[PDB]
């Protein structure tokens, strides 16, 4: 019921190296280095990462395209990171015409 | 060297009976195991073991190298249930046969195992002590006698178990053997007959501050062991001439040791009487002493006369499947 | 040549340097990375200098890098040879006796092999005959199609065991044997040679030549190997019985037990400073004898059990003893010593064993008898009293004796024929080494300039004196 | 350890880290874990490196044909 | 302890006796057997032989032998983009390992 | 290494931050320093003309156990190498 | 890229919360709600015991006087999908119970042992009920439906039963919600 | 007198490192002798009287004995 964690990427602050000392922002660390690091990018173990590249180019609208995406964002989701427990998923259109927002919520 | 380490904050699971079992630092997750078996008998057997772990991915004698000459370390206790006791006992595993993604692992108590070992060279103890040859038989484990009077001389030869001598100083000087929790006792059966209970059992009885028999089996049959002691002993000795003991009236049989101490006990055992199973009670250890009340469930609530108030623990059985923890027991009389 | 302290050193310099390390974070962060890889560099470099150094013959410390260099100048080592001895009992106990057999196999009361050499006599009461542990074992290989090289490679177990190999080739019915040759070197299109090698892994091998160097072993052909196997060194002291195996009829017949002579000539394999010598000796060696130490080269190989042999020419006699001689030559001059056998013996081994030497034409061979000089010392020491004076002095003698003695190695420290003499300096350097003495002086006494030709100068224990004190 | 694995070097670094005010915290964590993997894969080179070398510097035991 | 996967090349402690197995993968990886596969070098796996033995196998403690079929002694080597490479399958690696680390002789020896 | 072989092994999101990429450039600039060389030198000893001077007096000194020669009299080392070598093989002429 | 199959288009106006989808590494199938659908669970509670041994410490120990736990199942389904055809009955009816009929059965030429067993599939009722690793168990589907002229079904109805894969703890089971 | 031997291997520098005897073997002790290897070497280090002249390279330990 102590861990402790290091931000993954080294931000600097006025003491240091920023640490998150709690159960929920370690959690929130964790996540914060997923969807920062896509499949195959770490050199050793090929099989961690993110599959966001997948919605690039595709209608904001609805689309079977976005459910499809959806099922094996969640799945790899529950394979890379058991112990967090996550809720949900929400894509939607936001600010200009291009941009996409997807939040992933843990509660 | 072998160095002595702290357990880990890792196990933060209790359990019934079987806390955690670990080959040498390495843990054997606890969940994987459907099966336990432990067996405390009466006599110089040993303390017994077995355990059923499920393996559908081959880890267990594939990767670990699980095979004759693997010592498990087993923490076994109940510090909640109805008796708190906790202790931690080694084994040496014999054999582990797997079959349908299943491997069942038969193991002994190595302090006993040690001297269940056949003797490479003979070793006689010519008028020793019995204190000293037990301590030099078995060097690992305390000793708890009150039954040693004279002295006498032993023999061990090739290929004898040395169980066999110590079976045999029981059967000199009267008294119960069992090696169980890092002890080896010697106990008298004349004492033991007046000893108090510690121990209420009763049956029929809702009511009670004790505790509950669910089954038991009434056995009657003391003929069948009180037949192969129904001898008069006889020996020859070469300064006196034939020397007997015993009854007067009973067939006659020649042993070879002529020691009058040594004959007079030639003839004394416990006759078990009752079988019972109960709610898993971690506490009960032979040479327990027990009060029985047995009530009966039809009719007017007479209490049965033809099991005796006092009665010793002889063998006891613990059992835990993957829901329910069980415990079974032998009683008996001093003839 | 670095060490942990200037790796360290040079760690905190280069995050002094930095911009943003020296400057963003401080004195914790930093502390506990610069231990942990000050620690992992020093153990990549150590493992770097260990491979470096076992990357050559003269400095590697394990066996499997000698034997690939070895195998890189093509080199087989000396195989074992089998123990002999005599059995003058052959007594029959009915009749109708074995009258002359040969070559009888026979089992001794250890499952080892002996087979006897030469055929008994007509044992009229008793005959006398010499076994030796030799046992005879085959194995066969047929050929598919030619491979160009054909190499075929023996078991462990099988090479373990060898001290000769014979090869058989038959086609169409017809076999006969094919000879061994130093690579390719000067036969082409129709030899029928293989050349041995040695594998990394203990295992003998024959390979085949190529087409043009060579004869490849036609197709639908098979290839026999004969392996004479001795276990190396196994001694059977006297009154044994031996008795026949497969031959076994006779074994009620006849009765054989050990007598006379003990088998003790037994041989092992090579050790491995042996091997890494020899092996860096070969590549100067090649099969050609012109130059001086090849000579004792190519004896020591052949001849077991010498210590020492040394060959001169012409220049060096005639410097030595006469002025000029006609007589002179083209001759060669060979000493030696060997333990356990007379001079005359080994004059008698000398010249039987160069009748097979390469490079051999308008050449006289000689043999220069050897002369000894006993040589003699005294010490005079102080020890620090906490040993007793009477096992210093025992432990001295029994180690100048083994060091320094006739039968010492010192003569020749590793199996390569060559002749070392002892100086002056070796006696201080080792006596000191020892470390029994606190302080210690030498005297010599009796000692003789050498040759270096035939002059042997060995040390004598029993007439050295010894003075200690304190 | 001759052989070095991601575990041995995780195993080395928590056993250094320990009795330190500020790291032993973070001895458990998923940082720490890819720290230890991302300095392994410089020695894993190295080693292999040198294995490979030594391998093929002999003739007899080359495996290509270039060497 | 630390345990080695059995798919590891360190599986055998001498690097010259490990040289005979290389021998073996690095023949039967040139030849023109039935059952090899031809994998070509994309852009991405130019300096990651790690990616590949994971893409091909579905193991990536099996880099060693995309190292040895590419032709490079050290891993910080790029590969040429596009090289056509044969790779074998993973069990016959693994028999390969487990007959060269309990009996260590050679594939065509005689015995008796 | 190559400047900017461990540096680039990285993923996208760590290399624009600074002190990983400091580390990683502190790192491989140690392995440089310290364990390159000796590396090199056991991979550049196959050809006589391609060692350095170190190896060189190593396999000098191997020879010279049976012959008796001056590395400073021949204008080349390696020449004079190869040259000995080849020469065995024409013993006696 | 999974393979699109069934009703997935908008062009029928019917919401996505009145459709079923189920999708794995190959195939991906969509289908309406029928009227007899459900989600089951169950657990076990409980011989071994006597009445002369019962009570007018933890509350495991007293199997004879309290009752006791022995097991559970994971969540179970019945979804008879159905399917009709509006513009192509091939991508729409008749394909939709090829890829169904593909993804119940096992592949036992590939190479590597996990790749044999029949695979898994997500299921996501309407948009608010999602469960991973659901393993398909039993099919069925009828044969007199009507047909095109060129002889493909122009509706159809598929019988299913779909189990979980490992029993859910408390706190995991409330997010499939 | 009968010998035998025990060792511990050091994984960082603790700043004391005290071994500690098993109870068996300090029942049947006589004498005590400390080698240190490091690097291929080894040597003895003497025993002293707490710490009463030596310091920052001497090789000196101290002996002590347990309540148990």
């Amino acid at each position: 019921a102590n861990n402790n964690e290091i931000d993954p990427l080294l931000t600097l602050e006025l003491s240091g190296v920023k640490t998150y000392e709690s159960q929920e922002e370690a959690w929130g660390a964790r996540l914060y280095e997923w969807l920062n690091t896509y499949q195959g990018e770490v050199y050793g173990d090929p099989s961690w990462g993110n599959v966001l590249p997948q919605f690039k180019h595709e209608p904001t609208n609805l689309s079977h395209v976005q459910i499809a995406v959806e099922a094996m964002l969640l799945q790899k989701l529950t394979v890379d990171l058991p112990d967090i427990p996550i809720s949900g998923l929400s894509v939607a259109e936001g600010d200009a015409f291009d941009k996409l927002k997807i939040s992933i919520r843990i509660r | 060297t072998k160095t002595t380490t702290a357990p880990e904050t890792d196990s933060k699971r209790t359990q019934l009976f079987l806390q955690s079992v670990s080959i040498g630092q390495n843990e054997i997750p606890r969940e994987m195991i459907v099966g336990c078996t432990y067996v405390e008998p009466g006599e110089l057997s040993g303390p017994q073991l077995m355990l059923m772990i499920r393996d559908s991915t081959a880890y267990v004698v594939n990767k670990l190298g699980v095979k004759f000459g693997t010592i498990l370390t087993v923490s076994l206790g109940d510090p909640e249930g109805h008796g708190g006791i906790l202790f931690s006992e080694e084994f040496f595993v014999l054999k582990a046969p797997r079959k349908d993604d299943t491997v069942l692992i038969y193991a002994f108590s190595n302090p006993v195992r040690l001297l269940k070992v056949p003797s490479t060279s003979a070793q006689y103890f010519v008028d020793k002590p019995p204190s000293a040859v037990v301590s030099s038989l078995a060097p690992g484990l305390k000793v708890n006698a009150d039954s040693f009077r004279k002295t006498s001389t032993y023999h061990l030869n090739v290929g004898e178990k040395p169980t066999k001598v110590l079976q045999e100083i029981a059967r000199d000087t009267g008294s119960m053997c069992w090696a169980s929790r890092g002890m080896i006792n010697f106990k008298s059966m004349e004492k033991m007959a007046n000893a108090a209970p510690s121990l209420t059992y009763e049956s029929a009885n809702p009511n009670t501050s004790g505790f509950t028999i669910s089954q038991f089996n009434i056995l009657n049959a003391d003929y069948e062991y009180q037949r192969r002691h129904n001898y008069r002993m006889a020996s020859y000795d070469m300064t006196k001439g034939v020397v007997y003991s015993g009854n007067q009236e009973d067939p006659i049989k020649f042993t070879s040791n002529p020691d009058p101490t040594a004959l007079a006990n030639y003839n004394k055992f416990i006759l078990p009487r009752l079988d019972m199973l109960v709610e898993g009670n971690a506490a009960l250890t032979p040479g327990t002493t027990l009060k029985i009340v047995v009530h009966n469930t039809a009719g007017d609530g007479e209490l049965d006369e033809s099991i005796p108030d006092k009665m010793i623990v002889m063998s006891v059985t613990h059992f835990e499947d993957r829901f329910r923890f069980v415990s079974r027991a032998q009683l008996g009389v001093v003839n | 040549t670095p060490t942990k302290d200037s790796i360290r050193a040079e760690f905190e310099e280069l995050v002094e340097k930095d911009s943003f390390w020296s400057k963003f974070v401080g004195s914790q962060f930093v502390s506990m990375l610069t231990l942990f890889i000050t620690q992992i560099v020093y153990r990549c470099f150590q493992y770097a200098d260990a491979a470096l150094a076992e990357g050559f013959i003269s400095t590697a410390t394990r066996r499997s890098s000698i034997l690939a260099a070895a195998e890189t100048n093509s080199y087989v080592g000396t195989k074992p040879t089998p123990s002999s001895g005599m059995i003058e009992i052959t007594a029959t106990s009915e009749d109708a006796p074995a009258v002359i057999p040969k070559n009888m196999p026979l089992i001794s009361d250890d499952q080892y092999p002996y087979m006897t050499m030469d055929v008994c006599r007509l044992v009229d009461g008793t005959g006398t005959v010499e076994v030796a542990q030799l046992e005879i074992q085959e194995v066969t290989y047929t050929v598919t199609a030619a491979k160009e090289f054909l190499e075929v490679v023996l078991s462990k177990a099988l090479t373990a065991v060898c001290y000769k190999l014979e090869v058989f080739v038959t086609t169409d019915g017809k076999t006969t044997q094919w000879s061994s040759s130093t690579m390719f070197r000067l036969a082409g299109s129709k030899s029928q040679v293989y050349v041995e090698f040695y594998k990394p892994s203990e295992q003998l091998g024959v390979r085949f030549g190529d087409g043009l160097i060579g004869q490849i072993p036609p197709e639908g052909s098979t290839i026999t190997l004969k392996v004479w196997c001795t276990n190396g060194d196994i001694t059977l002291v006297a009154g044994q019985n031996l008795t026949p195996v497969d031959s076994a009829a006779n074994l009620a017949n006849l009765i054989s037990v050990k007598t006379t002579t003990p088998i003790t000539a037994g041989t092992d394999a090579e050790t491995t400073e042996i091997t890494r010598n020899r092996a860096q000796y070969y590549l100067a060696y090649d099969d050609q004898v012109v130059w001086g130490g090849d000579y004792t080269y190519f004896l020591v190989r052949n001849i077991p059990g010498l210590s020492w042999v040394k060959a001169w020419g012409e220049g060096q006699q005639e410097k030595l003893d006469g002025a000029y001689n006609v007589q002179n030559i083209n001759k060669i001059f060979i000493s030696g010593w060997h333990p356990n056998k007379s001079q005359s013996e080994l004059e008698e081994m000398i010249l039987a064993a160069f009748k097979k030497v390469p490079n051999e034409l308008n050449k006289k061979f000689s043999y220069k008898e050897v002369r000894k000089l006993p040589f003699k010392i005294t010490i005079t020491g102080r020890i620090s009293a906490s040993l007793t004076i009477e096992n210093v002095t025992d432990e001295l003698k029994s180690a100048l004796e083994t060091k320094f003695g006739r039968d010492s190695t010192f003569f020749d420290p590793n199996r390569v024929g060559k002749y070392i003499l002892i100086k002056k300096k070796d006696v201080w350097a080792f006596i000191e080494t020892l470390g029994y003495f606190r302080d210690f002086y030498l005297e010599f006494v009796e000692w003789n300039e050498s040759n270096g030709f035939y002059d042997f100068v060995y040390l004598d224990t029993e007439n050295s004196t010894f003075n200690i004190s304190y | 350890k001759t052989t070095p694995t991601k575990d041995s070097i995780r195993a080395e670094f928590e056993e250094l880290v320990e009795k330190d005010s500020f790291w032993s915290k973070f001895v458990g964590s998923q940082f720490v874990s890819m720290l230890t993997l991302f300095i392994t894969q410089i020695v894993y080179r190295c080693f292999q490196y040198a294995d490979a070398a030594l391998a093929e510097g002999f003739i007899s035991t080359a495996t290509r044909r270039s060497s | 302890q630390y345990p080695l996967s059995r798919y590891d090349d360190r599986n055998i402690a001498d690097p010259i006796l490990r040289a005979e197995l290389r021998k073996e993968v690095m023949l039967m990886c040139e030849s023109n057997d039935k059952n090899l596969t031809i994998y070509y070098v994309l852009p991405d796996e130019q300096y990651r032989p790690d990616l590949l033995a994971y893409r091909m196998w579905g193991i990536a403690e099996l880099r060693w032998v995309v190292t040895l079929a590419a032709g490079l002694e050290d891993e910080s080597q790029g590969m040429t983009v596009g090289k056509k490479l044969k790779l074998p399958p993973a069990t016959w690696i693994r028999e390969m390992i487990r007959h060269f680390q309990y009996d260590g002789q050679v594939i065509g020896t005689l015995s008796i | 290494m190559q400047r900017s072989w461990f540096n680039h092994r990285l993923t996208s999101a760590k290399q624009k931050s600074l002190l990983y990429k400091s580390l990683a450039d502190l790192v491989q600039s140690m392995m440089d320093t310290f364990v390159d060389p000796w590396l090199e030198r056991i991979t550049n000893r196959k050809s006589i003309f391609s060692m350095s001077k170190e190896d060189l007096e190593t396999r000098t000194n191997e020879l010279g156990q049976f012959f008796t020669i001056r590395t400073s009299n021949s204008s080349s080392v390696p020449m004079l190498l190869q040259q000995r070598l080849d020469e065995i093989h024409f013993k006696g002429t | 890229a999974p393979i699109a199959y069934g009703v997935y288009s908008q062009a029928d106006g019917v919401s996505p919360y009145l459709k079923v989808t189920l999708t794995n590494s190959q195939y991906q199938v969509t289908g309406y709600i029928s009227q007899g659908a459900a989600m089951n669970m169950a657990q076990n509670w409980e011989s071994m015991g006597s009445v002369s041994g019962a009570l007018g410490t933890t509350s495991v120990a007293r199997w004879n006087s309290l009752m006791v736990w022995e097991g559970g199942t994971p969540p179970t389904f019945t979804l008879p999908v159905t399917f009709i055809a509006l513009n192509n009955p091939f991508i729409e009816v008749s394909g939709a119970i090829a890829a169904l009929t593909a993804m119940i059965s096992p592949e036992l030429k590939a190479a590597n042992v996990g790749g044999q067993i029949p695979e898994r599939v997500t299921l996501n009722i309407g948009r608010r009920i999602n469960i991973t690793d659901v393993a398909i168990q039993d099919l069925s589907f009828d044969l007199d439906a009507p047909r095109d002229s060129n002889g493909y079904f122009l509706k159809n109805t598929v019988n299913l039963q779909l189990t979980g894969s490992s029993i859910y703890n408390s706190s995991d089971i409330v997010r499939a919600f």
